[PDB]
């Protein structure tokens, strides 16, 4: 919308509202970030810091699959047993016929404890876990499968 | 004559709702009546958190919900939200309870139903509680938004700074560890 | 999308009552007047009662000057000191309705009229007990007569009439 | 029983030079001068209309009757105004064949609504 | 809806007991104020008659006339005319004299005049001039069963009750006066009764202290 912004209301006044000492002049301030450790550094010392130099080593060919491992916490874990079959199961697994929660298949790597799942065993099968993870569903009843 | 203050200065305060929306429109209305001819706080409370932008109107979990019933002397109480009530798969024992929304969520609205409890909305809830009567007002978490973590940043604030991307080689450098000459 | 409403408008219960006019003390009964604008303006006259439609009902003797039975508003007319009694005179039948008047037809142009039997009977009945106590006190007749006005050399700031 | 209608200021609003040079309108428009005398308010200038000289709200839009002006164009525009008429005052449109407007103010004579113009071209 | 016409019976019934209960108060103010000025005359007198000069009292209550406009005021004395609250030009306070209000006083002593006022002046503004700060906004006190809705916390349940508290310095002094808004005189209409408004009282000027000549000037002013 054209009729909308603010340059129609602006129409008339002789500036277009940027003013008369300073002009609106092209770029002024240079391009796009420049002065960056010169007449900047202000800004850029405020509101960015670490913004100049390297830190840290290099990764040459650096796929992002390697580096895949999505996690998924232990409170979510139960949203990965069926929507239906599951109301059933959080009322009464009673040991040996627990719910296989495939993170894997579901999209994840490291099951990784985050919040408090019920004393309903439950049978993980994951890539990872984080040590309190599995102290976690091993206390309360089913077991961390690897994969 | 000299002026303390600013003159002709705003109410600072959505005395209306900016949103279009008719039916909220009504759902003011009803309350504004209330309001002004209860005479009962809670009615000037629900109309102003109405007026609020959704920035301001964040979700309450039904999870939240759950908490504020485990409140001593507050377990039969009709939880007021005046926000959406989002579902929450993180609980799972969710009590048997009414609660007003002005939006449900096809998750919380089921996840409450099937507990025996009761999807309300504000003019129903105007209907049973018009001096909200045995009401408790809950309201989602405002200052846990992804904006106001970069809200006040600086030196040595201690807060988020804005970038698109990512980790390191990207603000971790000079002015991030004693290292590269400074620590902020 | 409006339209406004068609009903009209009821006053407001007016606070205003009809108190009479109180004159002031130089216009006694009797007073010689001059009249400052009119018809007859400049002419001294007398004031014989203070009709109920707040006018000075006014004669000056039309016998005299040429100035009838008439009305006349308080505020023109300049109350003299002069006096002549009036004892013997009946005014009482003279009110508002005396002068009833008819804005008849609204006719405009083409080309003295009359006055009524009892109009003119009744300027008699006035004027012939008047002219009896005019012409006790000397040159009062002949002052009746003449007309008003300010010569040069007049200042009506200080003139006491 | 109606407020009599003022207006404050009928001297219509000209725009600053509007007769000095032609190439300026007699519209009006703020001087956005930065020396400007109009702008400035000197006295001895025009003066730059302002919201305090509005008409009062009773009397606004109203007429020298005490009428609003309603664009009539044909009779089922003038359908609107048919009791209301003391408070509204049709105006049949200029573009309007002579064979309407005979037929309109026929219908609005009927209905005893007072028409602004007419007159009536003749 | 039934039964309201009985309560104009009833209400105006409780009326006609506090007109007569405010008026019970107003002749014994009324006693008050002769018996008080009687016994300042007195003391006077019976004093001035043992060789002994009685002195009187200081003023208790002292009457600020904002004098100069807005517009070239320093920061400080501009604070202290903000807090007496004579904020335009030709206003008025009653500010209860301490040390404390002598010294903002001595700030502003160039830009208004003050002085020692009495029970008439006081009367003459408060019944033409008060008005009320009631829910901020300016109401007046047209009809004094309003004042004594505001501050019948603090008893004062009429208009003269109100200037009672004033004029004496009662001790809901500071309820009354901030509830009295701000006086706001016109011109006086003698004049200011020099050439020259801003100079002081001994240098002809208007400003600064008058003791007893703001009784005189204020009346126009009202």
């Amino acid at each position: 919308p054209t009729r909308l912004t603010k340059t129609r209301k602006h129409r008339g006044h002789v500036s277009a509202g940027k003013g008369r000492v300073g002009k609106h002049r092209k770029h002024p301030g240079g391009r796009g970030m420049a002065g960056g450790l010169h007449h900047h550094r202000t800004n850029l010392d405020k509101y960015h810091p670490g913004y100049f130099g390297k830190v840290g080593m290099r990764y040459f060919h650096k796929q992002q699959a390697h580096f895949w491992k999505p996690v998924l916490n232990l409170d979510k874990l139960w949203t990965l047993v069926p929507e239906e079959k599951r109301e059933e199961y959080l009322k009464s697994a009673s040991k040996s016929a627990a719910p296989v929660i495939d993170t894997l298949a579901a999209g994840y790597g490291k099951v990784l404890g985050k919040g408090r799942i019920p004393d309903v065993p439950v049978i993980v099968k994951a890539r990872f876990v984080s040590k309190l993870a599995e102290e976690k569903i091993k206390a309360a009843g089913g077991v961390v499968e690897l994969i | 004559i000299d002026h303390t203050s600013k003159q002709h200065k705003r109410s600072s305060h959505r005395t209306a709702p900016k949103s279009d929306n008719v039916y909220l429109k009504l759902l003011v209305k009803l309350y504004a009546f209330l309001a002004r001819r209860t005479d009962a706080p809670f009615n000037k409370v629900i109309l102003k958190s109405l007026f609020l932008s959704k920035i301001n109107r964040p979700p309450v979990s039904v999870s939240r919900i759950s908490r504020a019933l485990k409140q001593e002397g507050a377990a039969q109480k009709t939880i007021v939200v005046v926000g959406t009530v989002t579902d929450d798969n993180r609980i799972f024992e969710f009590p048997k309870t009414t609660v007003a929304a002005l939006r449900f969520t096809a998750g919380a609205k089921a996840k409450i139903l099937k507990a025996g409890g009761e999807a309300i909305t504000l003019d129903q809830l105007a209907v049973r509680a018009p001096k909200g009567q045995n009401t408790l007002i809950v309201r989602g978490p405002r200052a846990s938004r992804e904006a106001a973590r970069h809200f006040g940043f600086g030196p040595h604030k201690g807060k988020a700074p804005r970038i698109q991307s990512t980790g390191r080689k990207f603000e971790r450098a000079r002015g991030r560890r004693r290292s590269r000459a400074f620590k902020v | 999308k409006w339209y406004p409403a068609e009903e009209v408008p009821a006053p407001k219960q007016t606070r205003k009552a009809a108190r009479p006019q109180k004159l002031r003390a130089s216009l006694v009964p009797g007073t010689v007047l001059i009249l400052l604008a009119g018809r007859f303006r400049g002419k001294r006259v007398v004031y014989l009662k203070h009709l109920e439609d707040n006018t000075l009902l006014v004669s000056g003797p039309f016998k005299v000057n040429g100035v009838p039975l008439r009305r006349v508003n308080a505020r023109y007319v300049i109350a003299t000191s002069t006096r002549v009694s009036l004892e013997g005179v009946n005014t009482e039948k003279f009110n508002v309705a005396y002068f009833s008047r008819e804005k008849l037809s609204r006719k405009q142009r083409a080309e003295k009229k009359e006055i009524k039997a009892e109009r003119i009977e009744d300027q008699k009945n006035i004027d012939k007990a008047l002219l009896a106590e005019i012409k006790k006190t000397p040159l009062l007749k002949q002052y009746l007569a003449a007309t008003f006005s300010l010569k040069n050399g007049d200042r009506p700031h200080l003139l006491k009439f | 029983l109606h407020p009599k209608i003022v207006k404050k200021h009928t001297k219509k609003f000209k725009r600053h030079h509007s007769d000095r040079y032609h190439r300026v309108s007699e519209n009006w428009r703020k001087q956005k001068g930065i020396d400007s005398v109009v702008r400035r308010r000197f006295r001895g200038n025009i003066s730059e209309p302002t919201i305090g000289y509005g008409s009062n709200k009773k009397t606004k839009f109203m007429g020298p009757d005490g009428r609003k002006v309603v664009l009539v164009s044909n009779v089922k525009g003038l359908t609107p105004l048919l009791m209301h008429t003391k408070t509204f005052a049709a105006e049949i449109a200029h573009n309007v064949s002579s064979k309407n407007r005979i037929a309109i103010l026929a219908e609005a004579k009927k209905n005893g609504i007072k028409v602004t113009n007419a007159k009536a071209r003749l | 809806q039934k039964t309201a016409e009985q309560v104009a019976a009833e209400r105006v019934a409780r009326k006609a007991e506090k007109r007569a209960a405010i008026l019970e108060r107003n002749a014994a103010y009324q006693k008050e104020y002769e018996t008080a000025e009687r016994a300042v005359i007195d003391a006077k007198r019976e004093a001035k008659a043992n060789s002994s000069y009685y002195v009187s009292a200081e003023a208790k209550l002292v009457f600020v006339v904002r004098i100069k406009g807005i517009n070239k005021i320093p920061p400080k004395p501009r604070k202290v005319l903000q807090l007496l609250r004579l904020n335009q030009i030709n206003s008025g306070t009653f500010v209860k004299v301490t040390k404390a209000t002598s010294e903002l006083l001595k700030l502003i002593e160039p830009y208004v005049a003050y002085g020692y006022p009495s029970y008439s002046t006081v009367r003459q503004l408060v019944y033409k001039r008060g008005y009320g700060k009631i829910n901020k906004q300016r109401i007046p006190l047209s009809d004094n069963s309003i004042v004594e809705a505001n501050l019948g916390n603090y008893g004062i349940l009429s208009v003269d009750d109100l200037i009672h508290e004033i004029v004496t310095v009662g001790p809901h002094f500071k309820q009354a006066n901030n509830f009295l808004w701000p006086f706001k005189l016109s011109n006086p209409s003698g004049g200011w009764g020099v050439p020259r408004k801003f100079k002081h009282f001994i240098q002809g000027g208007s400003f600064g202290n008058r003791e007893e000549f703001i009784n005189k000037l204020v009346k126009s002013m009202n």
